[PDB]
């Protein structure tokens, strides 16, 4: 309302209206799934922090690998480190979108390596994840059940 | 605490600054368009030089107060930091005088080995390098039986599918890719 059309430039708008969404997460107090799961969250931050650590490093060290390795192509699409970024974290969780793809034959060494690393280092977290969720939703399970035999009394 | 909250510090600088240098940023007006590392050159042989020095001055402090001046060479940080410092010394002594495309990136890739001296920081790499240790028994039997598999399906696949119009698997050596990527 206070900024409507009139004073508004196309680079200045939708990074508020993108927030719009934002009212879906409303929806916590109806289920209490979503709110489990922000309490499993917050429960695990001690893990989240080391996988992102993990995944940036790793990142880091195979884009450099793969950036060396396969810098001196014909159109060679990874120009930058910054470039094999989003190639890295496309083979490390086993997307494989196809775009770019190493032709070499060190690059095809380390991108295998890379798949498997990334395998490896984001099944890190996922035990632990869901055993805290289920976890925590057996305890208010018996939690629930609990008052209720109190209310038979 | 402060030595440590700051050799953590130059570490990453040396990461950051590793990363970036391949950027190509600056239009240049006047030629083609560079890569920041080089265009600003004396810019980045600075910091490169002075985040080695650091590492050095650390290294020596480390290594004299060891009650095996010997065992801390074996250690699994010791070549950490000397393979972090040394493809900066070949570096000088190999300066772009004598030099060829061939023979450098093979020492300049070893520079992102540095990113490893984050271990005693993290209790998570550590813990992590010695499960891995702990496990050693179980990665033999998984690269065993993937080179195999990798060589059963490789056989299979390139009989099967050789004979067609463009064929792309020319070779066994030519169905590793894809049956890895598989």
């Amino acid at each position: 309302l206070v900024m409507t059309n009139n004073e508004d430039v196309s680079g200045a708008f939708v990074t508020l209206r993108v927030f719009r969404v934002f009212r879906i997460f409303k929806f916590s107090r109806h289920s209490q799934g979503l709110r489990i799961l922000g309490y499993t969250l917050k429960s695990c931050a001690s893990e989240l922090g080391f996988l992102l650590f993990s995944l940036t490093m790793a990142i880091i060290i195979f884009a450099t690998v793969m950036f060396y390795a396969e810098k001196g192509s014909s159109a060679s699409k990874f120009t930058s480190i910054p470039a094999s970024f989003w190639y890295t974290i496309v083979t490390m969780t086993t997307l494989g979108y196809g775009d770019m793809v190493p032709k070499t034959i060190a690059g095809k060494i380390f991108g295998s390596i890379c798949s498997l690393s990334g395998v490896l280092v984001i099944a890190l977290p996922v035990p632990v994840i869901v055993s805290n969720f289920s976890r925590i939703y057996h305890q208010n399970q018996r939690a629930d059940k609990r008052r209720a035999q109190k209310k038979a009394r | 605490l402060v030595f440590y909250y700051v050799t953590g510090f130059f570490i990453a600088v040396s990461v950051i600054t590793n990363v970036v240098e391949t950027v190509p940023c600056g239009t240049v007006p006047g030629s083609k368009e560079l890569p920041c590392g080089e265009r600003y050159s004396v810019a980045f042989f600075c910091l490169d030089t002075a985040c080695v020095m650091i590492f050095t001055v650390e290294y020596l402090l480390r290594l004299f107060a060891a009650p095996s001046r010997y065992r801390f060479i074996r250690s699994v940080m010791s070549i950490i930091d000397v393979v972090a410092i040394m493809p900066y010394y070949i570096g000088l002594v190999m300066t772009n005088n004598e030099d060829v495309s061939g023979a450098f990136v093979t020492l300049r890739v070893f520079r992102v080995f540095r990113i490893f001296k984050f271990s005693r920081h993290s209790q998570g790499l550590r813990i992590l390098g010695y499960t891995l240790k702990s496990c050693a028994s179980e990665l033999g039997f998984l690269l065993f039986s993937l080179t195999m598999a990798i060589i059963i399906f490789a056989t299979v696949m390139f009989y099967a599918e050789k004979g067609s119009s463009a064929s792309k698997f020319t070779s066994i050596p030519a169905s590793f890719w894809y049956t890895i990527v598989t």
